[PDB]
């Protein structure tokens, strides 16, 4: 729905420790791991790294 | 409600719908979710639209499947200031016989435990999701017809669909 | 041990949400339940309350 | 470059309670069987609770320890009964 509570500006996403930030420095939740903002992370197979809250894995 | 309204017009409730037509409002009957809502100290409120007030202070069933037993509800509740009557819930747990016969607690904090043990929000398992809502609220979300609401300071909720 | 890190001055103890705190507001976790810092809370036969971040029950 | 091998994750495995099986997680996240949780995690024997609230510890029993696999620093505590 359309709620009541305590939001910040949409430029900026909440952040988990209390702070919300822009999503340069938002962190990626990849099969919940928390990965920082910049992550280069792969098997032999797969290819994967975290952007900007996303995480673009590859094969 | 003391106002006017042109005919052909359609105003709906959160129920249903219902239309002007020959200054006689047609309505449908079909069945919508209720609401059983704890609250204050003591103040509950049915499915049913109901209101009363009774400051037992014991783990009472608050709500619970009674043809099959899908679930079950047990408010825990506590005098709650130095007056006698002043009884504030301390705690809820829940029930559910489908997933393990395990055994939710929801906790004065924004916490939750699961049988015994203390669990980061979210929580998806297969079908009960518990997240927080405002990160100062949780809410337990058990397949689709089934939620709840923060039983931190005591304002217990609950959305039951009409299939109970 | 006498570890590193981040720590704030001993009048401050750590809060939930990122900022340490005095211990007034310090909230207590009692049964592990987040008590703010002025609960008063009772079944019939116990009588128990929190304080500063502590938790005093009686009987 | 191909001679970049860091670490993701690690499992770990305690027969003593349940058969359980324990995850700790690229951030500093836990996952037991499958479900995200709260630390502390006070169980039985294993006690799993942020050190500076930003490196996850296991402490299982007492002769046994962990470290943050978050970014890939794991370490153990092996007591000599081993």
């Amino acid at each position: 729905a359309c709620l009541e509570g305590c939001f910040c500006p949409p430029g900026l996403y909440m952040d988990e420790r209390g702070d919300c930030v822009p999503k340069a420095q938002c962190p990626c939740y990849y099969d919940g791991e928390i990965f920082q903002p910049e992550d280069i992370f792969s098997d032999h197979h797969t290819m994967c790294y975290c952007e900007d809250g996303f995480m673009h894995c590859t094969m | 409600s003391g106002k006017r309204y042109p005919p052909g017009t359609s105003l709906s409730r959160d129920c249903n719908t219902c239309i002007c037509r020959n200054s006689q409002w047609i309505c449908s009957n079909e069945e919508c979710p209720g609401e059983c809502l704890v609250t204050g100290q003591s103040h509950f409120k049915s499915f049913d639209n109901r209101y009363f007030t009774f400051s037992g202070i014991c783990q009472y069933l608050l709500a619970r499947d009674c043809q099959d037993h899908s679930f079950s509800i047990v408010i825990e509740t506590v005098q709650c200031a130095d007056d006698r009557d002043a009884v504030c819930t301390r705690s809820v747990t829940v029930r559910l016989p489908g997933l393990h016969n395990s055994l939710v607690k929801l906790k004065h904090g924004a916490g939750v435990a699961m049988d015994g043990q203390d669990v980061q929000l979210p929580l998806l398992k297969g079908d009960l999701r518990i997240q927080h809502t405002v990160t100062a609220s949780v809410r337990l979300s058990y397949g689709e017809d089934l939620q709840m609401d923060w039983d931190g300071r005591g304002r217990l909720l609950v959305k039951l669909s009409p299939v109970y």
